């Protein structure tokens, strides 16, 4: 085997035992372990573990502050070489030149792999966990200095490459195999952003644009919004706002839904609208877009709404259906859903709900430590069931959809506000009234109501046109 | 044998998950797993008869304000959680109380008050405010640790107990 | 749904990060960073099947030449790649499979040839002579641009059916 420096002078050289890392039961597993241990372990030189690094660093901030991280692999960076040989003194003591055969299988087999690694951990850290730079002008000035002042001819080609990157992300195109299908148009014509509504606009129009809003919003959010369940602490409009406004919208759209259905009271422009909005989760399901599907089942499901059976008696039967499966994805614990999303081909987008409540449970049913043999370990495993869920989050990140931004629309729904000036308890409690104005309970008699809508009713349909 | 259908609601922020966590974890180890099937199911004894456990707890989905009727709708009694450190939670139980009973078209809806000590900073909350809130809704109060286990059997056996003497 | 561990590999410059990046994010890279070891996850329906998608995207630098045997023992197929502008690089190709084949001890392993920057003009391998090279290691030869997305899917799908027909 191969002699490591003292671990009186180079720390990472301690043996491993028990009280310092815990494995898990064809590369190791880490349970738990030191900090040292753990930054050993993440550029060890033997084997590379590039998923280890996305764990290490997404989660290392529960234990470790990013001064001590910098601090950390700046010294497991600094190897200190071995001494000349037996074989190596005798040939220099009779003026031949040796041959350094255990130096040099030190460098290449020791040094060389573990300070590539510390790089790599570097690169990762600015390319994909800049925010740490961002929010600390120190810490990136000690990182410049750091990599700048890395000599030495074997790691030049990463020294110059991460020095480049480092200064692009301080100021800082999409290819198709298709092209994107003709945007659809129905009693809104383009332009006329006026006559814009849910039943004016085309309904598969409507849910191609909702798509890519929500897609955007989704792909917006990064994991230090997340990590620490800090979406649910008193900071979070500081620590994740890119999540809360894409959980807004998507509460915005479901009350904007419930608002249409309960202000037509008109039995016959009703059953219209919510028919409508049963055609337009048609195509949500179509394009995979499953935040859209449970954005409608949500206000289908809503008070006001659930309770209007003479609207929901006379729904097309096939639209009941459409509406019964898309309901069954979130009964037993979103079992169905679960199981459609692991199957389906993206782009795609996921419902965040559930990633939410897996990370905050995760975070809160384990301890931060494991204590064995009275030390303090990190536990470890913990913050890799985290960095689980939020890779499946980014997985479904990567991929665009093939469709027409059509601004006019996306200005529209950005802009859409339900509730308007009133708090949330005033508005949920109109739209109860207005739904026992327009079906009153048993046994008061259903009373009728005038038309306010002028143009036609009938639904274009959600299968898409082709002209040449 | 009979399962009864729990859902845990609450205001976000202040450590409600820790209950359905002590209750379903195997209580005397840690690895937990919310990932896995049936790591909110439980089968239990409760006076003597066998039953199982269904719990929803979708702690950290609170922003999806909208959302709160479709997950109400699905069960059979309601443990509502407030933090004794955190004053505005318990002035929030009123809000999902009317909720409750409007999702479910009724006014005596099996629930139970419990107030949750999530951590070591001053009760803000005093026993006695949340006994008279309790007792003005007429509903049973239980008072729980996030960390000690304590109180969390009974505040699940005492909800099933309200459901079966309904 | 099944994983596939794919590894891409060849000399440095040939376009290995820039055909990964375009498969799983639908753009171009036209920045020249020298890889040390990325790794990335694609889910995706393949002859009607779903699968994840496990992609190691290696270091083609030579300083980098004796961390090889570790990523080259759990990788299922290798995507070995060379540019059709650099005879150098596709003389390298040779090498590689020559290494992946020891370390596996195996004479069948899946992999696929791919000859990238097809869209450029000023070609010095020709598609006879890179063809010819396939054949003689029995696997398919697929000429990809990482900037016009010509035959990337066409590439890592291919590899995937070979893991599946192993
Ligand atoms: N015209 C053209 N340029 C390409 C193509 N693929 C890659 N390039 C360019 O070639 C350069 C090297 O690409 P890169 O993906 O970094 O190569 P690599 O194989 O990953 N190298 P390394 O092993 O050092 O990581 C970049 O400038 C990139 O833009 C291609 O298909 N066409
Ligand atoms: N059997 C009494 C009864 O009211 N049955 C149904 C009648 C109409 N209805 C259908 C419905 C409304 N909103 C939904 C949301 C999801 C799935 C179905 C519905 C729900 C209940
Ligand atoms: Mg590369």
């Amino acid at each position: 085997q191969m002699r490591l420096p003292s671990a009186d002078v180079y720390r990472f050289a301690e043996p491993d035992s028990e009280e310092n890392i815990i494995f898990e039961e064809g590369i190791p597993i880490i349970k738990a372990g030191t900090v040292i241990k753990l930054i050993e372990r993440l550029t060890y030189h033997m084997y590379a573990d590039p998923n280890f690094v996305r764990t290490f660093l997404t989660t290392y901030r529960s234990f470790c502050k990013p001064q001590e991280l910098l601090s950390l692999i700046i010294e497991r960076f600094e190897i200190p070489e071995p001494e000349p040989t037996e074989a190596d003194r005798i040939a220099i003591e009779n003026g031949d030149q040796p041959l350094s055969a255990e130096l040099k299988r030190f460098r290449k087999e020791y040094i060389q792999p573990v300070q590539l690694r510390v790089l790599n951990v570097c690169r990762h850290w600015v390319e994909h966990h800049f925010y740490d730079f961002e929010r600390d002008a120190y810490l990136l000035q000690r990182m410049e200095e750091f990599i700048g002042t890395v000599r030495g001819k074997a790691m030049k080609k990463w020294v110059e490459s991460i020095t480049k990157i480092i200064q692009r992300k301080k100021i800082a195109n999409i290819t198709f195999q298709s092209s994107p299908p003709t945007v659809e148009w129905h009693i809104s014509r383009p332009g006329h952003i006026e006559t814009f509504d849910l039943l004016t606009l085309h309904p598969i129009e409507i849910a191609r644009q909702l798509t890519l809003l929500e897609s955007d919003l989704y792909r917006a959010v990064q994991p230090s919004e997340l990590v620490g369940s800090v979406w649910t602490k008193e900071d979070k409009e500081i620590n994740s706002p890119n999540l809360l406004k894409m959980i807004r919208h998507t509460t915005n759209l479901t009350l904007w839904f419930e608002k249409c259905i309960v202000e037509t009271e008109n039995l016959e422009e009703r059953v219209a609208v919510v028919s409508r909005i049963i055609e337009i989760l048609q195509v949500f399901q179509e394009l995979n877009n499953f935040n859209g599907v449970l954005e409608v089942v949500s206000a289908m499901n809503s008070s006001p709404v659930y309770r209007l059976d003479h609207t929901f008696e006379q729904i097309p039967s096939r639209q009941k259906k459409i509406l019964e499966e898309a309901h069954e994805l979130s009964e037993d614990h979103y079992k169905k859903y679960l199981a459609k999303l692991r199957s389906i081909n993206p782009p795609c987008v996921p419902f965040f709900g559930i990633y939410l409540t897996n990370i905050l449970k995760t975070e809160e049913g384990n301890p931060e430590v494991l204590k064995r043999h009275g030390k303090e370990l990190i536990n470890f495993s913990k913050r890799r069931k985290v960095a689980e869920i939020t890779g499946e989050i980014q997985q479904y990140q990567n991929q665009p959809y093939c469709l027409r931004v059509e601004s006019d629309i996306k200005r529209f729904f950005e802009n859409l506000n339900p509730m308007g000036n009133s708090m949330e308890k005033e508005f949920t409690d109109y739209l109860f009234n207005k739904s026992l104005e327009i079906e009153p309970r048993n046994p008061k008699p259903l009373p009728r109501f005038p038309k306010k809508y002028s143009y036609p009713l009938k639904s274009p349909g959600v299968r898409p046109s082709n002209p040449r | 044998m009979t399962e009864y259908k729990l859902v845990v609601v609450g205001a976000g922020g202040v450590g409600k998950s820790a209950l359905t966590i002590q209750l379903i974890q195997n209580h005397f180890v840690d690895e937990y797993d919310p990932t896995i099937e049936d790591s909110y199911r439980k089968q239990v004894v409760i006076d003597g008869e066998t039953c199982l456990l269904d719990i929803l707890d979708t702690a950290g989905q609170e922003e999806y304000s909208a959302m709160r009727d479709q997950y109400m709708r699905t069960g059979e009694g309601f443990l509502c959680v407030f933090a004794i450190n955190n004053t505005k939670s318990f002035e929030d139980i009123h809000q999902y109380r009317e909720q409750i009973k409007r999702v479910k078209d009724s006014d005596d809806v099996p629930m139970v008050l419990v107030g949750n000590k999530c951590d070591l900073a001053a009760r803000t909350v005093e026993s006695r405010q949340a006994q008279d809130l309790a007792r003005s809704y007429g509903i049973p109060y239980i008072e729980t640790s996030a960390k000690t286990r304590q109180g969390v059997e009974d505040a699940f056996y005492t909800l099933v107990r309200e459901i079966r003497q309904h």
